[PDB]
RNA sequence: GGAUUUUUGGAGCAGGGAGAUGGAAUAGGAGCUUGCUCCGUCCACUCCACGCAUCGACCUGGUAUUGCAGUACCUCCAGGAACGGUGC
C-alpha cells in the first residue's frame, strides 16, 4: 500500500534519485537553489543529501549573486517548494 | 485605625503615570523595609492615592510616621493605616523582663493584646484596669516598654506601660 | 526514550525567543506536547514590559534557553 | 514524633501527625500546669480581685 | 477529540467576524461546524474606503479567522 | 561580613512591584559591595539598603542592572566608571548617605541612562543650590528627590554656573 | 524509512542548523525527541545581521529549523540501516 | 488527553485576563468560556490591540488558531499548579 | 441550523456562479461554478476567471481544481 | 500520527516622484592615480500627496475630583506631534 503509493506516484521521482544516484534539484523559499544527490528520503520529504550546491542571489541592503557547496546536508520536507529531475550527473 | 502592614497615601498627584508614581513609591518605601506589594489605581473612585504593604508592621509604622505630609510630585500627600488587611498578607500569613500595663480597657480580649505585643518577638506569658506583660527577652521588653509608653490603641483612654519592681 | 530534555529545565527560569523578534524571560513551570510554555512573572524585552504570568502558545517559539538561578 | 508504643501498626504519615496531635493535647491537658492554672489574690486591694493568675501577680508586685 | 466550539449561545444573532488581510463582514450565523466555518446570511463586508457591501449569504472558513463579535446582548 | 558569592548565592530573589527581578540584599552589612559575577547579570533590581557600603563602586559589567538601592548606608562617594559597568542603570536610590560635597556628583554625570535619582537626607543637599548644581551636572536625569525637572529649573541651571 | 530515527541516533555530533529567520546555531546536538526537539549544549547563534552569542544550552523547535548541515566525516551510510 | 496548561486556562476561567492574538489584538475581560482548543469566548469584553483601538463589545470570541498568548492574573500559580 | 456542507451541496446543486477570496490574498480572487467537492474544501469550477481588483481585469482559466486551504471566503454572485 | 486551532510553515520581496541640493575620513568601476565626467546602494532638509485617516502610550499650560483597593487604560480643554500597529 505505501510502497506501492511510494514507487508510482510522485515520491518515485524521488526514488529514482536514490536509487540510480542521479543529481536533481530543490528550490526552496528562502530563493535558493540547492542541486544535489538525494541519499535518503521519507513520507514527509526530509531529504538528507551528499554533495549539494546552493545558489542563491543577495543584496547589499547592485546586488549580486552567490553560490557555496556543502559536502552533506539534511533539508526538512516543509521548506520544500519545487523539486526538479533533470539528467546533469551525465 | 489599628496599625497594620499596609500603609494607605492620598491627596497625592493623580497627573503622573501609574507605573512611575507606583515606582516612585516603591523607592520611598525601600527606604524605611522591604515593600511586598504596591497597590495604585488611577480611576474615578481611586484617584490620587496609593498603598504600600511591607513584610513588617514596624517598617510601615516608620513609613507612615517618617513620610506623614511628605511632598511627593508637589502635593504633600497624607500617609494613614489600613481600614483591612492586604490580600497578600493575608495570603502569605494564612529595664525588667516583665512590664506593667496601667490604664487598661476592659473590653479588650487577650487576642487583641497579643496581636499589640506581636510588634515584639515571643513572650513567655501575659496576666490580665492593670495588666503585667512578661517577655523571654530583656531587650524586647524594653523595646515594648519604649514603644507602648503612649501608643495610639483605643483612644478613649492612654495606656501606660512601665517596667516592674522588684 | 528518557524524555527529560523538558524535565531538565522545570521550575526555572528561561528566555524564549518569538518569531516576531520578541523574548519573554519567565520562570517555566509546566508544559505539553504543543509546546505551551506557562511564564509566572516574565519580562518582555525586544524596552520592558510588565506583564507577569503570560500563557504563551507553542507556535510562536522558535527557541529557547536558560537565563539565570531559580528564585 | 518520637517513637512509641503508641505509634505502633500506623504506617501513614498524616495518620500519625494526626494522632501525634491527638496525643499532645490530651497529654498537656492532664497536666497541671500553675502558670495558668493558680488562683492569686494580689494585695492591690488585698480583698478583692482573687482573678489574678500567677504572671499578673508578678506585674503588680513589681 | 474533535470537539465543536461553542457557537449554540450565538446562533441567529448579528456578530462581526474578522478575516485575514483585513477584512471586517457583519451578519447573521445560521450554523455551526467542527470546522469552525461559519455560515452568515445577509452578510455585509466593509470596503477600503467604508462602504458596505451585501453579499448575501457567505461561508467563511476557520483558517482565515480572526475574532468574531457579538453586536447582540445573548 | 564582606560580600562573596556564597552569599549572593544564598540570597532571597523574587519579583518586586514593578515586576523587575530583584534580589534582597538587606541585613548584611557590607563594608564594600563587590563579588557581583555570580549573579551574571540575572537580577534587573539590586536591594542593598541597609548596609555599612562606603563607595559605590567595585562593580563588574552588568547590561541588565536598572535599579540600584543604596538606601541607609555611609556611601559618600561615588566611583568614575558608574558608565561602563552600569550603562543600562536608571534607577538610583541615594537617600541617607553621607554625601557632604557636590563634587562626589560629578562621576555620576557619565550615567547618560539615569533618569531617577534621590539625594534626599543628605549633608549635600542643604548647601545652596544643591538642586541646581544637580539639574545642571546631570540633565539626563528627570526626577530629582521625588520631584519633575520642569523647563524653568533647567533654564535657572543653565543660566547660573555657565 | 522514519528520519525521527536518523536524526535521534546523531547525538553528540557537532552540528548546525539554520532557521527560516536566516538564524545560524551550531552546537553539539546532545538530545532529539520525535517532534525534532533539538536540545543542545554550548551553541553558538547567529541572527540576521546582528552577532554571534554563545549559550550554554538552547532548545530549538522542529517546526523552526529549515536546513541541517552535518560534518564530512559523518558516517550515514551506516546510521541509515534501522 | 487534556494539557497542564490547558487545565490551567480552563481553571482560569471567570478572571479579568487577557488573550493577545498574532495580530496583535488584546481582548480583555473575563473568561466566560475556555474550552481545550484555546477557544476563549468573553462577555463584557475590550479591545486593546498592538493597533491601539480600544473599544468596548459585549461579547467576543478569539480562537486559538490567531492566538499568541494568554496574559493571566496570579491567583492560580500557587495551587494546585505546583508540581 | 445550516451546514456549511449543506450549503455548498445546494450550491453546487443550483450550479450558480459564486466567488472565491484567496487568504492573505485581497488584490485577485477567483469566480466560477462550482461542479463537486470533497472533505478537504476542494472546488471543481468550470469556466472560471481570475479578477483582480487592483487592475480591473478578468484571466479566464477553464477547469480549475482550487483547494480548500487557500479560498478564505466564499460569497454567491447574481453573474 | 504532512488536509482548517499548535510540529513538515502562505511564505518571500520592495519602500512614491523631482530638484544646477550635500557627504563615502580608510572601501566602486570606466575615460588605465591626483582634478573632472557618467552610472545599478543611505541619511538631513525642501516641494507635490507634512504619504493619508484612526486609536493607544507621551509633553506643556489651565482645570476638576480628597476618594480604603486589588487593576488591559482612566477627568476635560488646546497646541505639538519623538513612538506603536491597522487599511489604501
Amino acid at each position: 500500500r505505501e510502497e506501492e503509493e511510494f514507487n508510482t506516484g510522485p515520491l518515485s521521482v524521488l526514488t529514482q534519485s536514490v536509487k540510480n544516484n542521479t543529481q536533481v534539484l530543490i528550490n526552496c523559499r528562502n530563493n535558493k537553489k540547492l542541486l544535489g544527490r538525494v541519499k535518503a528520503f521519507d513520507r514527509h520529504c526530509n531529504m538528507v543529501l551528499e554533495n549539494v550546491k546552493e545558489m542563491w542571489t543577495e543584496v547589499p541592503k547592485k546586488p549580486v549573486n552567490k553560490d557555496r557547496y556543502i559536502s552533506k546536508m539534511f533539508l526538512r520536507g516543509d521548506s520544500v517548494i519545487v523539486v526538479l529531475r533533470n539528467p546533469l550527473i551525465a | 485605625i489599628r496599625p497594620n502592614h499596609t500603609i494607605y497615601i492620598n491627596n497625592m498627584n493623580d497627573k503622573i503615570k501609574k507605573e512611575e508614581l507606583k515606582r516612585s513609591l516603591y523607592a520611598l518605601f525601600s527606604q524605611f523595609g522591604h515593600v511586598v506589594d504596591i497597590v495604585a489605581l488611577k480611576t474615578m473612585k481611586m484617584r490620587g492615592q496609593a498603598f504600600v504593604i511591607f513584610k513588617e508592621l514596624g517598617s510601615s509604622t516608620n513609613a507612615l510616621r517618617q513620610l506623614q505630609g511628605f511632598p511627593f510630585y508637589g502635593k504633600p500627600m497624607r500617609i494613614q493605616y489600613a481600614k483591612t488587611d492586604s490580600d497578600i498578607i493575608s495570603k502569605m500569613r494564612g529595664p525588667n523582663y516583665i512590664l506593667f500595663l496601667n490604664n487598661l480597657p476592659e473590653e479588650t480580649n487577650e487576642m487583641m493584646l497579643s496581636m499589640l505585643f506581636n510588634q515584639f518577638p515571643g513572650f513567655k506569658e501575659v496576666r490580665l484596669d492593670i495588666a503585667f506583660v512578661e517577655f523571654e527577652n530583656d531587650g524586647q521588653a524594653g523595646a515594648a516598654r519604649d514603644a507602648l509608653q503612649g501608643f495610639k490603641i483605643t483612644p478613649s483612654h492612654a495606656m501606660k506601660i512601665t517596667y516592674a519592681k522588684k | 526514550g528518557k524524555s527529560s530534555k523538558m524535565l531538565q529545565h522545570i521550575d526555572y527560569r528561561m528566555r524564549c525567543i518569538l518569531q516576531d523578534g520578541r523574548i519573554f524571560i519567565g520562570t517555566f513551570k509546566a508544559f505539553d506536547k504543543h509546546m505551551n510554555l506557562i511564564l509566572c512573572d516574565c519580562d518582555e524585552f525586544r524596552e520592558k514590559r510588565v506583564l507577569g504570568l503570560v500563557l504563551l502558545r507553542g507556535e510562536n517559539l522558535v527557541s529557547m534557553t536558560v537565563e539565570g538561578p531559580p528564585p | 514524633i518520637p517513637n512509641t508504643a503508641h505509634f505502633a501498626n500506623v504506617t501513614q504519615i498524616e495518620d500519625a501527625v494526626s494522632l501525634w496531635a491527638k496525643l499532645k493535647l490530651q497529654k498537656a491537658s492532664e497536666r497541671w500546669q500553675p502558670d495558668t492554672e493558680e488562683e492569686y489574690e494580689d494585695s492591690s486591694g488585698n480583698v478583692v480581685n482573687k482573678k489574678t493568675y500567677e504572671d499578673l501577680k508578678r506585674q503588680g508586685l513589681l | 477529540k474533535a470537539h465543536p466550539p461553542e457557537l449554540k449561545k450565538f446562533m441567529d444573532k448579528k456578530l462581526s467576524l474578522k478575516l485575514n488581510g483585513g477584512r471586517h463582514v457583519q451578519g447573521i450565523l445560521r450554523g455551526f461546524d467542527p470546522f469552525m466555518n461559519l455560515v452568515i446570511d445577509e452578510c455585509v463586508e466593509m470596503a477600503t474606503s467604508g462602504q458596505q457591501n451585501n453579499i448575501g449569504m457567505v461561508v467563511i472558513r476557520g483558517n482565515s479567522i480572526i475574532m468574531l463579535e457579538a453586536l447582540e446582548r445573548v | 561580613v564582606k560580600l562573596t558569592a556564597e552569599l549572593i548565592e544564598q540570597a532571597a530573589q523574587y519579583t518586586n512591584a514593578v515586576r523587575d527581578r530583584e534580589l534582597d540584599l538587606r541585613g548584611y552589612k557590607i563594608p564594600v559591595i563587590e563579588n557581583l559575577g555570580a549573579t551574571l547579570d540575572q537580577f534587573d533590581a539590586i536591594d542593598f539598603s541597609d548596609n555599612e557600603i562606603r563607595k559605590l563602586d567595585g562593580f563588574p559589567l552588568l547590561r541588565r542592572l536598572k535599579t540600584l538601592l543604596v538606601n541607609n548606608n555611609r556611601i559618600c562617594r561615588i566611583g568614575e566608571g558608574l558608565d561602563q559597568a552600569l550603562p543600562c542603570l536608571t534607577e538610583l536610590i541615594l537617600t541617607n548617605n553621607s554625601l557632604v560635597e557636590l563634587g562626589d556628583l560629578d562621576p555620576l554625570a557619565s550615567l547618560k541612562s539615569l533618569t531617577y535619582l534621590s539625594i534626599l537626607r543628605n549633608p549635600v543637599t542643604n548647601k545652596k543650590h544643591y538642586r541646581l548644581y544637580v539639574i545642571y551636572k546631570v540633565p539626563q536625569v528627570r526626577v530629582l528627590d521625588f520631584q519633575k525637572v520642569k523647563l524653568k529649573e533647567r533654564q535657572e541651571a543653565e543660566k547660573m554656573f555657565k | 524509512m522514519k528520519l525521527v530515527r536518523f536524526l535521534m541516533k546523531l547525538s553528540h555530533e557537532t552540528v548546525t542548523i539554520e532557521l527560516k529567520n536566516g538564524t545560524q546555531v551550531h552546537g553539539t546536538i546532545t538530545g532529539v525527541d520525535v517532534s525534532m526537539n533539538t536540545h543542545l549544549k554550548a551553541v553558538k547563534m547567529t541572527l540576521k545581521n546582528r552577532e554571534p552569542v554563545q549559550l550554554e544550552t538552547l532548545s530549538i523547535r522542529g517546526n523552526n529549523i529549515r536546513y541541517f548541515i552535518l560534518p564530512d566525516s559523518l558516517p550515514l551510510d551506516t546510521l541509515l540501516v534501522d | 488527553s487534556i494539557g497542564v496548561p490547558i487545565k490551567v486556562l480552563h481553571e482560569a476561567e471567570g478572571h479579568i485576563v487577557t488573550c493577545e492574538t498574532n495580530t496583535g489584538e488584546v481582548y480583555r475581560g473575563k473568561l466566560i468560556e475556555a474550552e481545550d482548543n484555546m477557544n476563549c469566548q468573553m462577555s463584557n469584553i475590550t479591545v486593546t490591540y498592538r493597533d491601539g483601538r480600544v473599544a468596548q463589545l459585549e461579547q467576543v470570541y478569539i480562537r486559538g488558531s490567531k492566538i499568541r498568548f494568554l496574559i493571566l492574573p496570579d491567583m492560580l500559580k500557587n495551587a494546585p499548579m505546583l508540581k | 441550523m445550516v451546514q456549511p456542507i449543506n450549503l455548498i451541496f445546494r450550491y453546487l446543486q443550483n450550479r450558480s456562479r459564486i466567488q472565491v477570496w484567496l487568504y492573505e490574498q485581497v488584490n485577485m480572487r477567483i469566480e466560477g461554478c462550482i461542479i463537486g467537492f470533497d472533505e478537504y474544501m476542494n472546488l471543481v469550477l468550470d469556466d472560471a476567471e481570475e479578477i483582480h481588483s487592483k487592475t480591473k481585469s478578468r484571466k479566464q482559466l477553464g477547469r480549475i481544481m482550487l483547494k480548500g486551504d487557500n479560498i478564505t471566503l466564499l460569497q454567491s454572485v447574481s453573474n
